[PDB]
């Protein structure tokens, strides 16, 4: 398709990884106390935060 | 809309979150982590266009 805009950015990027995070953190509430989900919605947090303030300029 | 500068930054992010993420450690994180490329490989496209 076209050139990446910030609607894009926020319509292909910054949602999609929201809807990761959440689902992360629903896997989080059925089971259990394992690391690794954890360490997911860190990282994933991590991301839209940095692609959020990307797309911010600043 | 996007310039160079934020492409080039955006992109090492999602590279970076699939690179350091803990999607081998099960199934479940396997499946998230390829949404992630999925993600990856779509803004590389549009990028690339």
């Amino acid at each position: 398709v076209t050139d990446a805009t910030l609607g894009s950015v926020y319509s292909e990027i910054i949602s999609p990884v929201k809807d990761c995070i959440l689902t992360v953190a629903k896997a989080v509430s059925f089971n259990p106390g394992g690391k690794d989900n954890t360490d997911a919605v860190e990282v994933l947090t991590e991301l839209n935060t940095k692609v959020e303030r990307a797309a911010l300029n600043q | 809309q996007l310039s160079d500068e934020q492409k080039e930054t955006i992109l090492k992010a999602l590279n970076d979150a699939i690179e350091k993420g803990p999607w081998d450690k099960s199934n479940f994180l396997r499946v998230i982590g390829k949404k992630l490329i999925a993600i990856r490989d779509r803004f590389l496209k549009r990028i690339g266009a």
